[PDB]
This record gives C-alpha cells, sequence and structure tokens, in this order.
C-alpha cells in the first residue's frame, strides 16, 4: 500500500533521467532487447541441440507530451 | 535409400569390361504409360541430406536413353537366314 513498504514498481515511483536532469511529463518508457538467440539444428535429429546469440538488438523508445519549451 | 546406393553402386562396378554383356536397365514408368531401356548417365546417382528435412533423404537421378523397351536388341534379331548361309 505505501510506498515504503510495497513490493512492485510503479510509473509514480520512478524517474527517467537523461543527461543528468529527470525527463518531465513523459508518457512512457520501453525497451526491447533482442539477442536473435537461435537453435543449431542437425542432420539425422530433428530437435536443436543448443542455442548461440547473434547480435544485440537493444532499442528504447520514449513517448512525452511536449513541453511549451525545453 | 541404402538398398538403391548398393544396387547402382553394384550394376556400375561391374560394368568394367566396356559394357556389360547383358540388359541395361528397364525404366517401368508407370504414372504416364511409357517405358524405355536406360543407362546410367555421367551425372550418377547423387545422393545429399541438408539441414532442411533432416530425417528424409533426398535422390537425383540421370539417365539415358537406349531404345523403347518393345524393341528386342538390334543384333539378337533373327534374320530371314533362308537357304544356307554355311554351304558345304
Amino acid at each position: 500500500a505505501s510506498e515504503a513498504k510495497q513490493t512492485v514498481h510503479t510509473g509514480n515511483t520512478v524517474l527517467l533521467m537523461i543527461k543528468g536532469k529527470p525527463v518531465g511529463r513523459a508518457q512512457s518508457a520501453s525497451g526491447q532487447r533482442e539477442y536473435g538467440t537461435t537453435g543449431v539444428y542437425e542432420i539425422g535429429s530433428i530437435m536443436p541441440q543448443e542455442h548461440v546469440y547473434l547480435r544485440y538488438e537493444g532499442t528504447i523508445t520514449v513517448e512525452r507530451l511536449r513541453m511549451k519549451k525545453e | 535409400m541404402e538398398e538403391l546406393q548398393s544396387r547402382v553402386s553394384e550394376y556400375a562396378m561391374q560394368g568394367g569390361s566396356g559394357n556389360v554383356s547383358g540388359s541395361y536397365l528397364q525404366f517401368f514408368n508407370f504414372t504416364d504409360d511409357s517405358y524405355y531401356k536406360v543407362h546410367l548417365a555421367p551425372q550418377g546417382l547423387k545422393i545429399t541430406r541438408s539441414k532442411d528435412e533432416p530425417l528424409l533423404f533426398r535422390y537425383e537421378i540421370t539417365l539415358v536413353v537406349i531404345g523403347s523397351l518393345t524393341e528386342a536388341d538390334r543384333s539378337a534379331v533373327t534374320t530371314e537366314e533362308f537357304g544356307n548361309v554355311k554351304p558345304n
């Protein structure tokens, strides 16, 4: 219930800091990180025997209401 | 597939005297009505198994046609031979 005891993160308990300053009047921030993980298959056996990692495809989107300036 | 490979290997290897004195292969293309006498082409029996479809074999065959199977061998045809070919 209270901030000092809740177990979960919420929109009201987080601040988004860019270059040392807090972002004002954002609406959502969402981040996708995909490793391009792929399994290694084989003749004679139908199932893959390990996964391996290709490219660190890492992204964050910021959506914000336009401050009158700044 | 292994039986096929072993038949083709045995047919190919025994032909080391220029040409087998017996038959060529016989190819019963039953699906559309047609019949041929055929010999292994110089492409041969190419066998492969890629990553895609791991548990399925694939085979590639190429063949050259000697003649229709309706017709008997050229040299074996019984000529007229009337009179006497072996005069005394």
